[PDB]
RNA sequence: GGCUCUGUGGGUGCUUGGCCGCUGGCCAGACCUACUUCAAAGCCACCGGGGGUACCUACCGGUUGGGGAAGCCCUAGCGGC
RNA sequence: CGCAAGGCUGAAAAAUUGACGGAAGGGCACCACCAGGGGUGGAGCCUGCGCGCGCGCUACACUGACAGAGCCAGCGAGUACUCCCUUGGCCGAGAGGCCCGGGUAAACUCUGUCGUGCUGAGGAAUCCCUAGUAAGCGCAAGUCAUCAGCUUGCGUUGAUUACGUCCCUGCCCUUUGUACACACCGCCCGUCGCUACUACCGAUAGAGGAAGUAGGUCUCCGUAGGUGAACCUGCGGAG
């Protein structure tokens, strides 16, 4: 099976590499389309690149459904988009604290199809590869400094993408009494996202809303009453978890019920959580002239 | 992997298993066997709203049910049980002051 | 190709063409029909012949050498051994062939690297 | 799946190769399945906690059958031996390697001894007797094995196929047989037909499982089913 | 005395003869070249993909000059349609 | 450059598909029951958060102390790593370097010496936990965010008790759909909205108020007509 996965990883990165070359040439084959619906003179080498019309008169057909958003993208999400439920399991560090397990267990309470595991003596190999055997969709850390989370790393399966996440501002469920508090209501939350614009962004907003199952769509504009919310500013994406009934046509009532953050992601690795040595894809660029000016997500 | 599925349909008629099975001289089933019509009676017949008389109309059990003959309550009743299933699924001085 | 470039039978075709042709592994991409108008090649079907492809996993230095020795009959795909050099291994294939229980091939690379378990 | 629904119940997993032998249990409550990672699962899943106990074997399993009496599984594996568990209490009871008591061939295109080939010496598939003291065995080869689960001795042996024309059922092949251009069985005499619909070979080059051409000549013998 | 190689015979599938112009002959062979009334039914027959077709070829439809089977007719013929 | 870019104005709906429930029946949950375990909360140290609160760390004796003997790990290699600050003295015109003083495991096993001796294991509550899990133990690293009052890895030793149940506490879902055989099941319930129609009430044909319902073939013959020998048609007859 492992050699399976490695096989299957393998392919998707020459994959990658054949989209990020037939794209260089697809810039140039889309002018060609265009200039012929309109009739706008194009550049001769488009013209005159002969091999580029045999291929254009081939390959139309794709572009056009790309353009009516027909076709997804060769991404590691798309495969098992909504067709099955993503499970995830959280576990905490080495040695966890009472605190941070109580936080693990909250968060666990926060994604419906979550299990939380302990982990005791679990070399992170074996962790890798029970959740590879068990057919899980993604596994989530977390690092205590003393009492109080620090770090997520949303590792995504089979060899999807890490990102790894500082976190502060934090207040736990358990610290408010029962009388207030309560069993918190599993149910398959609506997700809501703003801020994001750039693909690196939208990155973000796929590889996080992939955590959550998907939702029916016949009634979803109405029924539901939990709902999860992620906001970003100068890119620290800020996340509540508020469930709410709708007393009225014209008004809502909120009521939060689960942790906040400001997780602040400093790395995203293309490449799974024992993959230290992945090819990264957007770190936290401190200690330059105008990492601190410059504005991702 | 084999293929993506696609809508196959295959009708089937009353002639009985007996006219289903392979030539050979003399049928494997029994003498019980040679009665079952290879539609079920469901088939051959069920009780449905687009098959029912005009003034009466079917139930969920399948037993008819005359819209004269229900009271009201009935009537408001199975009112409720539709809507719960859709529900699932310039003028005159004296005309102003006077 | 030659159907127009809106038609749906043209499309649901092209996706089960190309998703057949790199499941079998003849392509290396799953979006060009134009890689199908001049990249499917018996010379893409002889590499993912079995001792070719035996030669990419490593299991032998040399075509030659896979040839002689899936000829003898020392390498099983799955749980069945196989004696024809032809075989074409698929992409789900590649991952299981391997060498068969006793072999003595199989004994030589244990006893190379050392965990040459005589149980 | 469940039949009165129609719709997928789950999907089990836990292993780490694909499944190859599923058995459910005649009493109606356990699940087992053995897989190529050189494991078998007891599955329980009508149980409030569908739990999965791990039995680890020495290879890949390519088959498992029960006990009528539901208390004992019998798993067979690539090494072409049986190996007999207890459902109750995870642990093997009893096993018989019986690699030589089925290894039958040297079909034609095979250059080791009939002794020496591998892939004909293992046990595709297994059943209980309906005593609960028989088991029966079939693998890819002329022989078919009768043992006991009680004593585990070969009962009974028997030979599939006397026919010559198939592929395996003789041992020892004669020089007689063999020319100078290879086995004389496998000159390819369809040239001298007088039928063109003989005559063409619509063949497909390397196709084991089965192909419209399905040129044929000499097939394999292997008790496929018991 | 041992290793290695090489050759011959038997076996590796259930035992009814060697040959021929075979109901008879021959294993030493023998005879040698005759006999004849009327050519033939048709179909099919696997070359890798897209593409040009000037030439040749295949197929179809024609054109000049001959050619006349067959069919039809009757003034009967070296006939006539 | 032009349009946008002129204030009956002065802060705090849709609905034939809608609103809220109830009863029954399921499923799930160490935020539930059940059996046990372990924290925190007692004393001191401190990061943190808002004097207080937790999180870690340390100490608190039978599970003892002392001395011998034996025997076990894994991840770790950037010409790189050092805990101070000083009394003196050597060689230093001067800046310094020297020399001497002061402030690859834990564990475990076996064998003996001695004997409980300020030399006391944490209330109410509340939280967590079900197999290499709890817990004990040390070693390494310090990886662009966080972390030395610590963080993350890695190995070692490794149990008790459930593994059933919806009874309590909750959460979800059925009562519509989504598939056909056998087989079963058999019209869940309430309060209103909205719509159509019907009539009613009273102020000025009229906007409101209140209410309910939803069966002569074949052959032959005699004919008459047709294109005549014949042949066809129609009719009337016999077989």
């Amino acid at each position: 099976m492992l050699r399976k996965q490695a096989r299957q990883r393998r392919d998707y990165l020459y994959r990658r590499a054949l989209l990020l070359r037939d794209a260089e040439i697809a810039e140039k084959r889309a002018k060609l389309r265009a200039a012929l619906a309109s009739g706008k003179p194009l550049d001769p080498k488009i013209a005159n690149d002969k091999e580029l019309r045999k291929d254009f008169d081939y390959d139309v057909s794709r572009d056009i459904a790309k353009e009516q958003g027909e076709i997804d993208i060769d991404d590691e999400y798309s495969e098992l988009s909504g067709i099955v439920d993503p499970r995830v399991l959280v576990t905490t560090s080495r040695d966890p604290s009472s605190r941070l397990m109580a936080f693990s267990k909250e968060i666990r309470l926060m994604f419906p199809t979550a299990i939380r595991l302990n982990r005791g003596n679990l070399i992170l190999p074996d962790l890798v590869m029970s959740a590879q055997r068990e057919r899980l969709s993604d596994i989530i850390l977390l690092h205590e400094h003393r009492g109080t989370p620090t770090a997520i790393t949303i590792s995504h399966f089979p060899h999807g993408p890490t990102l790894m996440a500082s976190l502060h501002n934090v207040v736990l469920r358990a610290d408010i009494p029962k009388s207030i508090k309560g069993t918190v209501s599993e149910s398959y939350p609506h997700l809501i996202f703003e801020g994001f614009r750039t693909p690196l962004g939208q990155r973000v907003v796929k590889i996080l809303k992939h955590l959550f199952p998907p939702r029916d769509p016949t009634n979803n504009a109405k029924s539901g009453n939990r709902v999860i919310t992620f906001v970003n500013q100068d890119d620290c994406i800020e996340v509540r978890h508020h469930v709410y009934v709708r007393t009225n046509y014209n008004s809502v009532e909120l009521s939060e019920v689960g942790p906040r953050f400001t997780m602040r992601p400093f790395s995203i690795t293309m490449g799974t959580l024992e993959n230290k040595d992945a090819d990264v894809e957007w770190h936290l660029s401190q200690y330059t002239r105008t990492g601190r000016k410059k504005n991702y997500f | 992997k084999p293929k993506p599925p696609a809508p196959t349909l295959t009708v089937v008629s009353d002639v009985a298993t007996v006219a289903m099975e392979d030539a050979q001289p003399a049928t494997a089933q029994g003498v019980a066997g040679g009665e079952t019509s290879m539609i079920a009676p469901q088939e051959v017949y069920a009780p449905s709203k687009d098959t029912a008389e005009k003034g009466e109309v079917v139930t969920k059990a399948g037993i008819p049910i005359a819209k004269q003959e229900m009271s009201r309550e009935e009537k408001l009743r199975r009112r409720r049980r539709e809507k719960e299933r859709i529900r699932k699924a310039v003028q005159s001085s004296g005309a102003y002051k006077l | 190709s030659l159907l127009p470039p809106d038609n749906e039978v043209r499309r649901k075709h092209e996706t089960l063409l190309l998703d057949k042709l790199y499941d079998m592994g003849i392509l290396s991409t799953k979006a060009k029909l134009s890689a199908v108008e001049h990249n499917v090649t018996v010379s893409a079907f002889a590499r993912r012949r079995l001792p070719v492809v035996m030669t990419r996993l490593r299991m032998a230095e040399t075509v030659q050498a896979a040839t002689k020795l899936i000829e003898q009959g020392h390498v099983r795909v799955g749980v069945e051994e196989v004696r024809d050099p032809a075989f074409l291994v698929t992409r789900n294939m590649e991952d299981f062939v391997t060498w068969t229980v006793g072999s003595k091939i199989k004994q030589n690379i244990m006893k190379y690297r050392d965990k040459l378990d005589d149980f | 799946w469940s039949v009165q629904t129609g719709q997928l119940l789950d999907r089990l997993s836990g292993h780490e190769g694909p499944v190859s032998s599923l058995a459910f249990a005649p009493d109606g409550s356990v699940l087992v399945s053995g897989s190529w990672d050189r494991t078998a699962r007891i599955w329980s899943i009508f149980s409030r906690t569908q739990t999965s106990e791990p039995l680890q074997l020495q290879s890949d399993v390519l088959d498992v059958a029960f006990r009528p009496d539901s208390k004992q599984i019998a798993i067979s594996t690539l090494d072409g031996q049986l190996t007999f568990w207890s459902v109750s209490e995870a642990q093997q009871v009893s096993g018989v390697d019986g690699r030589r008591d089925v290894s039958g061939g040297r079909r034609i295109t095979d250059r080791r001894t009939a002794a020496n080939v591998a892939g004909t010496k293992n046990f595709n598939t297994i059943r209980y007797s309906m005593d609960g003291t028989c088991l029966l065995a079939g693998g890819n080869s002329k022989y078919i094995c009768l043992y006991s689960t009680t004593t585990m001795v070969l009962l009974k042996k028997f030979t599939v196929s006397v026919n010559l024309s198939l592929s395996g059922t003789q041992e020892f092949l004669n020089s007689k047989l063999m020319t100078e251009a290879g086995p004389v069985g496998l000159l390819d005499d369809q040239g001298e037909a007088s039928d063109l619909e003989d005559r063409i070979d619509r063949s497909l080059p390397g196709s084991k499982r089965g192909d419209p051409g399905a040129r044929k000549k000499f097939p394999e013998v292997r008790v496929s089913g018991v």
